[PDB]
């Protein structure tokens, strides 16, 4: 399943009406990727095949 | 519940878990450390700064 669209996600009370004010935040966040960080933290490329 | 409802407060958040679903979890010997500092020194007080 894949999803695509984005929505300010409420958490419990203080509904938002798409603010992104408290308890409201952005459904996506980037990252920090960068070949100066741990090898854990290196970006693996997947290729699944089914 | 009892936290946010009759006054927000700054930042409140949780690591590990949902802050959201403080109920269900169960937890044991629960301590408590309070203490008061700069609000620019906030950023210092996270797991994973100096």
């Amino acid at each position: 399943e894949r999803d695509i669209s984005t929505e300010i996600y409420q958490a419990g009370s203080t509904p938002c009406n798409g603010v992104e004010g408290f308890n409201c935040y952005f459904p996506l966040q980037s990252y920090g990727f960068q070949p100066t960080n741990g090898v854990g933290y290196q970006p693996y490329r997947v290729v699944v095949l089914s | 519940s009892v936290l946010y409802n009759s006054a927000s407060f700054s930042t409140f958040k949780c690591y590990g878990v949902s802050p959201t679903k403080l109920n269900d979890l169960c937890f044991t010997n629960v301590y408590a450390d309070s203490f008061v500092i700069r609000g620019d020194e906030v950023r210092q007080i996270a797991p994973g700064q100096t």
